[PDB]
C-alpha cells in the first residue's frame, strides 16, 4: 500500500469514524489555522496538518534574533473548527475545560488511493465518476476571513473544502490568554447555487435568515478504486 | 493500478480545451484565479481542479456571519479570472459581453503524477529521465492586483506555467455589478531569464518594451511519468 | 513506482543526497517566499517547488498592462532558508552569499511521504506500516517584517526541519543583490506541551540560550512500506 | 478674529446647532472616511473635512497613469456617521432615498479661540479648565475598524473624539453600488472607565451591553473666552 | 503666528502671498514607506515641506543599540511635477525635474480649505478671502493598499494643478526615483448631474474631460 | 488676544515633566504612542494633548460591535507606550512593575503657536526669526512594531522632536494580560544626518553601532513665537 492519508472532521465533541477502505492512524482536534504577527496562515482541512493530537489555545511560540523565545507572552491567535454547541447567552469568551464543548474532533485515515472533492454549484449532491467510491457528502466551504489579518482558505479539490454540516460560524478563534470565542469579524464563505441560466446575469442581492440549503452548493468527497 | 491523480489545463482562449493523451475528461469550466472576499484574496492554484469552475459568475460565493445570517451580493466583493486573447475594451464589459474575456479549462484524470520544470533560460527545459512532456509555455509565478489582491502558484504545479505569455493575463469582475474590466493596478510576475548571469551576480535594471518581453521570460515543460 | 517526489533541505552549504533507493531529479537552493509588489507568495518547503535550481536575488520579472516590463526597478525582495553560519554585521553581497543559502534536493519515492508532529519534547513514532526518514523540529510560521511572511502545512515535510535555528531564513534585496538578516525576523515553532493538561491556560514562558530547544515540539517525516 | 473652525455632528437626521458664541458657516452630512484600494483613510470628526455639503455613497473617483478615470466602476467604499434609525428586520442593505434616515447631519462653526476635548476616563463629566467655556459633552470615541482595510481614528484632543451620543455602531458603510449597511466586521473603540486604583491592575474581562455606558469614558469639548 | 504651507507642483520654489513672511523652503514630501509601513505627512502642514532632499532621509534603528542606513528596501514618496515621464528610473541629479518644491509662510489668521463637490469653485465663508483655487485631492495609492490621504479641511486636500499621477516613488537604498503603473490617485467627484441618494452613475472618463469631473476647492484665510 | 494653544511635553523618564515659564499646567499623565485594536494601529501624535492620558492601563479602550454588545479585555489587543530610561528586563514586567517603564507627560497652555524645526545634520537647527526656543532634541519620525503595528509623528509637531535619543523608545503592553515587554520587532525611525552628502547623492549603506549613533541622527528644536 502507498498510504495516502486524509483528515475527517466531525464538527462535534465526539471523534468521527474513518470511511470505508481506510485505516485509522490517530485522532485529535480540528486545527483550522494560526494568526501570528497579524498574519493568518491556515491548515488544509483535508490534510493531516488540520488534525492535532493535543489541543491548546496557543500551540506555538515566537523566537527572535537575540536567541530568546516568548510563549504566550504577547497577543497571537489560533483557529479551530467549532462544534454546534451554543455559546452562553452571556456571550463572554469560553475558558477552562468548558472549551471541550466547542472544539471539533478529527481523525487521520490512510488509504491506497487518492481523495478528491467535487462541487455541484447547485442543490443536487453530485455523484462521483466511474471508478470512484463515495465516502461522505457535505457543503462547499471556500474560506473564512478575519479583520486586518487576512483569512484562511481551503482548496476546492481538497476534502477540507467539503464540510459535512453547514455552519454560519464554522471556525472559532483562540488567544494566548487561554480562551476562545466567536468574534463579529469572523466570516465564512461558501460556494453559492448557480443555475445554468444564471451564469452571466448580474447577481441579485439576497439576505438569508433561514432555509440555507437553497443557496448553498453541495459537495462530495471520493476515493479512487 | 490507478491511484487517482487529477490534472487541470487552462486554454487561455474562448474555446474549451481537450485532455491530452489517453486521459479521461472529468469536467470543463472557466478559469478562476482568486476570490477577493472581505478584502482578502484567496487563490485557487491554476494546476488544481479548484481553479476550474464549471458554472461562471462574477460572484460565485456568498458570505455568512453572526446570528446565522448569510448574504449574497450584499457588499463589495470581487473575483478575478484568467483572460483570453480578446482585445482590451474601453469600458467595463457587462453580463454576456464578459464571456469572450474568460478563459476555459478542463480537468482530467492521469495514471501517474504530473509536475512542472522550469529552466530559467530562453531554452525550453527537457523533462527528467523517464518523464514525458505534455505542453510548453512561459513560467508564471505570482500576480498582484488592486488592494490586497494577489497570489501565486507553486513551482511544482502545472499552474506555475501557462502556454501563452500575456502582460494582462487576468481580469477583475465587480461582484455585485456583474461587470469586468482591466485596471492599471494589475501586475504579472514571471520567472526571469538567468542565462546572462551567474548565480550570485547583482541583477541589472532593465526596461523591456513591446515585443521584447517574450525573450526575457523563462520557459518550462509540464511532465508526467509513463 | 508511482512518481511521488520528496524534497529535503540541508540547512547548510552542502547539497544533500537522497536516502536509500530514491532517485535524484534535481538539486538547488531553498526558496522560502517572494515579496513582489508588497505581496508575499510562499513555497511549500516540503514540496519540489521550494527547491529551485538557479539562485538569484530577483529571479522574477514585473510586467504591467501597457506592454512594458521592468526588471530590478523597484524594491521587491526574495527569501531563502539560511544555514547555521554566523550572522554578519552588514549585508553580504555577491559571492559571500553562498555561505548563507541552504541547499536542497528532490527525490522520487515509491510510496507517500508525510510529517507527523508530537507537540512534545519526544520524537513521534511513525504509524503502523510506516518507517521514519528523518527527525526534527516543528516549523510552523515565519515573518520578516510587519505581517509579511508565511507558514507551512503541518502534513508537508517542510513543517519538519532537522536543525532548529531561531532565524532560519535570510532576506535578499533583489535590485541591489544584497542579502542580510534583520531584527524584525521572527520564527514560529510548535510548543512543547509535556507539562500541560489538555484544556489548561497556557503557561507563559520566556526561554533563553540553549533551553529554547527544550521547548520546541519534535516531529518525524515518515514514509509507508508497500 | 483669527477664526478657528470646528465641526459638530447631531448623529440624527436633524441638523445640529452651533454652540454659544460661534457662527455657522455651512451644514452638511457627517463623513467619517473613505476606503479606496482596500485602504481606509479617515476624516477628523472635529474638522470641516468631516462635513460634506452633498451626500453620495461614492464621493470620489480613481485615476490611473493612462490618463483615464473610473467612477463607481470598481469596488470602493465610503464611511459616514449614522443615525439611531433601526435597520429593517430583513437586514438588507439600504438604498434609495431611505438613506436619508441613516446618514447623520453636521454643521461647521467658526469661533475666535481654539477648541479642545478633555476625557475623564470615568463616569464623571470633566470640567473645563480655567478660562474655558463648555460647549457640549459626550462619550470618548477613539476609532473604528473594518476587516482587512485597517480603520479610521480620532485624535483625543479634537472635538471629533467626543460624540454626544454613544453608539455601538456609529459608522455605516456605503458602496459604489449606491447602498449602505452595517457589516459584522465594523467595530467601534471607546475609552474605558479606569479608576485610579486600577491603573496597574490586570484588566478584568467584561462583556457589557449597549446601555451599560458605565464603562464608557465621558468627555467634554471646551472653547476659550478672554 | 499661524503657518501656511504651499507646494509649487513644479521645479520652481513658490513664494508667500502679500504680507506672509517666509520661514523656510524645501521639498514636497508625501509619505515614507519604512519597514512595509506608510507614514504620511499633511500636505497642508509644514511637516510635508522638508529642507534637505534625499531618496532615504531616515535612519532605521533597532533594539540592540545598532542602526542601519540604506540597509533594506524602504522607499520615499514626493510630490512630482508636470515633466515628461521617463522609461527607466531617474538617478543622481536629473531627478530634480520630478520633485516639487514648497515653502512655509506665516499668516495672521487661520487658513482652511473648502470644497464644492461641483465643477464650480466654492466661495469662501463670510469674513474669509481666498488664497488660491484648485482640485480636491483626497487619497493616493502606490502599490497594493500602500498610500494615504488628505484631510479635507487642510489646504493639502486642495492642489492647484491636477495630474492623475501627482507623486513619484524613490527607491532609497538604490537612490533611484521612478513612476509605476500601479500608482492611482483619488479625487472628489463632480456631483452636479447626480440625483440625491441615488446610486452613482458609473463613468469611464478619458483625456481632457477628466478635469470636468473633479471637485473644485479654494484655500481661504480670515480677516 | 489669547487664543488657547496647548503643548505636550514628554519627559521620557519616571518623573513628571514641568511646564515652561509662564505656562498654565492643565494636566499630567502617561505617554501613549498608539493602540492596536482589532489589529489596526491608531496613533496619537506625541505633540498633541491626546498622547498624554492621565490614567494608565494596558488596555484603556473597549470595543463595541453588532447586536448592541460591547467588550472590554475580551480579545487579543495590545497598547504601545513611550518608555523611560529604566533597564530593559529579560521578561515581561507585571502590573505595578510597569510604572517604572512608562514615560510621563504634561499638557500646558501657551500664548503663541508652537512648531518644530529639523536640521537633518549634527547641528541644532535655529528657530525662525522672531521665535523663541523651548527645548532641543533628536528628530523622531516614525516607528514599526509587531504585525500591522506602526505609526509616525508629524514633522512640524513637537512629537517629532524628543529630548533624549533612544534606540528603544516604546514598549508593548499585552492588553488583557496586563504585562508589558520589549520585542525585536520594534523599530524606531529618525531623520538622518545629511551633512556628508549632497541632496541628490545615492545613499551609501552604513551600519552604525554604539556611541556613534547619536552623530548620525538629525537634530531638532521646539520653538514658539514671541
Ligand atoms: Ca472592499
Ligand atoms: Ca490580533
Ligand atoms: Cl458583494
Ligand atoms: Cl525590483
Ligand atoms: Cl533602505
Ligand atoms: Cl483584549
Amino acid at each position: 500500500s502507498r498510504g495516502f492519508i486524509f483528515a475527517r472532521h466531525s464538527q462535534s465533541v465526539h471523534v468521527p469514524q474513518c470511511p470505508a477502505n481506510t485505516n485509522l492512524l490517530w485522532e485529535g482536534y480540528s486545527l483550522s489555522g494560526n494568526v501570528a504577527a497579524s498574519r493568518a496562515v491556515g491548515q488544509d482541512l483535508g490534510q493531516s496538518g488540520s488534525c492535532m493530537m493535543r489541543f491548546t489555545t496557543m500551540p506555538y511560540m515566537l523566537c527572535d534574533i537575540t536567541n530568546v523565545c516568548h510563549f504566550a507572552q504577547n497577543n497571537d491567535d489560533s483557529l479551530w473548527l467549532s462544534t454546534a454547541e451554543p455559546m452562553p447567552m452571556t456571550m463572554t469568551p469560553i475558558q477552562g475545560r468548558d472549551l471541550m464543548k466547542y472544539i471539533s474532533r478529527c481523525v487521520v485515515c490512510e488509504t491506497t488511493t487518492r481523495i478528491i472533492a467535487l462541487h455541484s454549484q447547485s442543490m443536487s449532491i453530485p455523484d462521483c465518476p466511474g471508478g470512484w467510491e463515495e465516502m461522505w457528502t457535505g457543503y462547499s466551504y471556500f474560506m473564512s476571513t478575519l479583520d486586518n489579518v487576512g483569512g484562511v482558505g481551503q482548496n476546492l479539490v481538497s476534502p477540507g473544502s467539503c464540510l459535512e454540516e453547514f455552519r454560519a460560524q464554522p471556525v472559532i478563534e483562540c488567544h494566548g490568554h487561554g480562551r476562545c470565542n466567536y468574534y463579529d469579524a469572523l466570516a465564512s464563505f461558501w460556494l453559492t447555487v448557480i443555475e445554468e441560466q444564471d451564469q452571466f446575469v448580474q447577481p441579485r442581492q439576497q439576505t438569508l435568515k433561514a432555509d440555507f440549503t437553497s443557496k448553498i452548493s453541495r459537495c462530495t468527497v471520493c476515493r479512487r478504486r | 493500478y490507478l491511484t487517482g491523480i487529477l490534472i487541470t489545463r487552462h486554454s487561455q482562449s474562448e474555446t474549451v480545451p481537450a485532455c491530452s493523451a489517453g486521459h479521461t475528461e472529468l469536467w470543463t469550466g472557466y478559469s478562476l484565479l482568486y476570490v477577493d472576499g472581505n478584502d482578502y484574496a484567496h487563490n485557487q492554484d491554476l494546476g488544481s481542479p479548484g481553479s476550474c469552475v464549471p458554472r461562471f459568475s462574477t460572484l460565485p460565493v456568498l458570505s455568512c456571519g453572526q446570528n446565522n445570517v448569510c448574504n449574497y451580493a450584499s457588499r463589495n466583493d470581487k473575483t478575478f479570472w484568467l483572460t483570453t486573447n480578446a482585445a482590451i475594451p474601453m469600458m467595463p464589459v457587462e453580463n454576456i459581453e464578459i464571456r469572450q474575456y474568460i478563459s476555459r479549462c478542463v480537468v482530467c484524470e492521469a495514471p501517474a503524477n504530473v509536475i512542472a520544470v522550469h529552466s530559467q533560460t530562453i531554452e525550453v527545459p527537457d523533462c527528467p529521465n523517464g518523464w514525458e512532456g505534455l505542453w510548453i509555455g512561459y513560467s508564471f509565478l505570482m500576480h498582484t492586483a488592486v488592494g490586497n489582491g494577489g497570489g501565486g502558484q507553486a513551482l511544482q504545479s502545472p499552474g506555475s506555467c501557462l502556454e501563452d505569455f500575456r502582460a494582462t493575463p487576468f481580469i477583475e469582475c465587480n461582484g455585485a455589478k456583474g461587470t469586468c474590466h482591466f485596471y492599471e493596478t494589475m501586475t504579472s510576475f514571471w520567472m526571469y531569464n538567468l542565462e546572462s548571469s551567474q548565480p550570485f551576480e547583482r541583477p541589472q535594471q532593465q526596461t523591456i518594451k513591446a515585443g521584447e518581453r517574450q525573450s526575457h521570460v523563462s520557459r518550462c515543460q509540464v511532465c508526467m511519468k509513463n
